[PDB]
């Protein structure tokens, strides 16, 4: 579970980044698609998978906004994300092995854009937080 | 492994600007803090039980530099790494018993550090090439498990 | 989370096997050690790692008894196993990647000894249950 | 990969008693029930959304048999499998996009089935050899990812 110190660290880095939701989310999504190309089949309906893609921008903002909501309901990530879990499991049919991939590219992007804020302990906190988010999104799969 | 020229160049050019000391220390620091059970494997380093102690530890620093120089060596053998790393693989398996999940924790730390170090120069394409390089390193180090 | 149908299935197969705690646990531990030999360093203090080892028998019974306790407190696996989590994390220093390995050899042994009881749905239930046990044991690691 | 004679013999002897139909059906059934998201990858099979439907599905049966015959082929190429499986690997990556975590789910299902089928004849040593064979198959199928 996230400790109080973890949640402070997550709220801190997210407060610093949430204003760039679209840019951050497009970088993270874009990077998932290019660095882990087995993910591209999920977004094969988009004409452009690049960071400048308007569809990648729109969807990237959705991802970061959903995480912001989780950060604001950090004591119950399960309830915040259970609807999205159903969606990814039943409608989108996303293999849940992919959740850690987007979690990783999110961390990369946070490092890239806020290197002084993303200290080792903040990374730890943010890694626990995205594992919790991923565990939550995986919960309805079986 | 087959490399494109663009991948080749993305890797060697980024590498020409890597401080193996600062990047190697920072990657290993992150491994020890974010995945703190890896601390068991590094008993020789003394007190590495908390973040400030890990980060100021001169043995963590020296060992991070060693890991990054080995990364340098993988780059030099990037067409034949499974082979070049056979002893190193065997060493991590048979002497140290490192679960290979930890190789990807380390890879992730390294990519994170390169992003922090390089900022916008760590473009999606350069990140993709580096993730491929890290995946090759991981695969080479995991090979002498079976 | 485990559904009611999952918990019925777990209690069923465990009711059928719990009487053989020692035999079952020695097979599962023995098999972990031989099939996944990176685990042997954790039990390097034992003179014999074979299924007939008296130390493997004693410890195998402990493992199966701890799982039995979890099966009997199946609505709170976290509270049942938090002490064992601390122990594996702080005292034993077991890398938590190993938990899925013993989970798998437990499933193998259940299949082997109760093939007609270990139907696909029971396997599903028991796989969810041991993932939950593993997630619980991993909880104090960071 | 290097094999002992005892490993070699454990594998080929067990294999001589495997019904590739019953074992292959049962392994695939378990994959589809225990890891039900894998059902996405098998759209051509019709209704595989629940356990009784998966288990009675004649296309699940035929495909399990195909997977197990390919296992047979891996055994025949057990000294050169990375190579023998190149197309099959490439096929699972580039055409199907199977996350390779699913290869080990399948391996686990297969080992579980062999235990159920063989009982006490699936001794710890024979299980160990079969886990090594499965690990080799997994590694071969995961290789053309990078
Ligand atoms: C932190 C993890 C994740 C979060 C927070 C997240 C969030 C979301 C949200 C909020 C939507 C709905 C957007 C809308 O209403 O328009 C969505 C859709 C989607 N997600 Fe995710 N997701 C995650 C992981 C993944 C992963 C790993 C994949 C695939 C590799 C994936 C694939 C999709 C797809 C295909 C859609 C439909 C998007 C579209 O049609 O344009 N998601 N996700
Ligand atoms: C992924 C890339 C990694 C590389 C490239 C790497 C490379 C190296 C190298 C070059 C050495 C020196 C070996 C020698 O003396 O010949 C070494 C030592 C070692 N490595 Fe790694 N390693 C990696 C990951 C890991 C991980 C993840 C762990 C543990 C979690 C680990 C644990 C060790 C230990 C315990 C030593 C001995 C250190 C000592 O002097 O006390 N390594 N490694
Ligand atoms: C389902 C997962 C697991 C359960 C339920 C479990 C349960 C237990 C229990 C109850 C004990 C204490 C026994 C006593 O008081 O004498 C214990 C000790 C131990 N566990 Fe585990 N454990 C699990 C997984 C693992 C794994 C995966 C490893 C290593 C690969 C491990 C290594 C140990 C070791 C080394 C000890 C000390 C045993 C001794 O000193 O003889 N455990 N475990
Ligand atoms: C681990 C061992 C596995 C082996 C040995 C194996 C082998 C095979 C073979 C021989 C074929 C026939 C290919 C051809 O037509 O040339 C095949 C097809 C296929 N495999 Fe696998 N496979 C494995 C795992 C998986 C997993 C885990 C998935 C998905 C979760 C998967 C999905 C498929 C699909 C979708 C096809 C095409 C089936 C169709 O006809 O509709 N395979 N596989």
């Amino acid at each position: 579970s996230l400790t109080s110190a973890d949640k402070s660290h997550v709220r801190s880095i997210w407060s610093k980044a949430g204003g760039s939701a679209e840019e951050i989310g497009a970088e993270a999504l874009g990077r998932m698609l290019e660095s882990f190309p087995n993910t591209k089949t999920y977004f094969d309906h988009y004409a452009d998978l690049s960071v400048s893609s308007a569809q990648v921008h729109t969807h990237g903002k959705k991802i970061i906004d959903a995480l912001t909501t989780a950060v604001n309901h950090i004591d119950d990530i399960t309830g915040a994300l259970s609807s999205l879990s159903t969606l990814h499991a039943q409608t989108l049919r996303v293999d849940p092995a992919n959740f850690k991939i987007l979690s990783h590219t999110i961390l990369v992007v946070l490092a890239l854009y806020f290197p002084a804020d993303f200290t080792p302990e903040v990374h730890l906190a943010c890694d626990k937080f995205l594992a919790n988010v991923s565990h939550a999104l995986a919960d309805n799969y079986r | 492994v087959k490399w494109t020229d663009s991948e080749r160049f993305a890797i060697t050019t980024l590498w020409a600007k890597v401080d193996v000391e600062r990047v190697g220390a920072q990657a290993l620091v992150r491994l020890l803090v974010v995945y703190p059970w890896t601390q068991r494997y590094f008993g020789a380093f003394g007190n590495i039980s908390d973040a400030a102690a890990i980060a100021g530890n001169a043995k963590v620093h020296a060992h991070g530099k060693t890991v990054l120089s080995s990364v340098g060596i993988a780059i030099a053998h990037m067409d034949d790494l499974a082979g070049a790393f056979t002893a190193l693989s065997a060493f991590h398996s048979e002497t140290l018993h490192v679960d290979p999940d930890n190789f990807e924790h380390f890879g992730d730390c390294l990519s994170i550090v390169l992003a922090a170090t390089f900022g916008t120069a760590y473009t999606p394409d350069v990140h993709a090439a580096w993730q491929k390089m890290i995946a090759v390193i991981i695969s080479a180090l995991s090979k002498e498990y079976h």
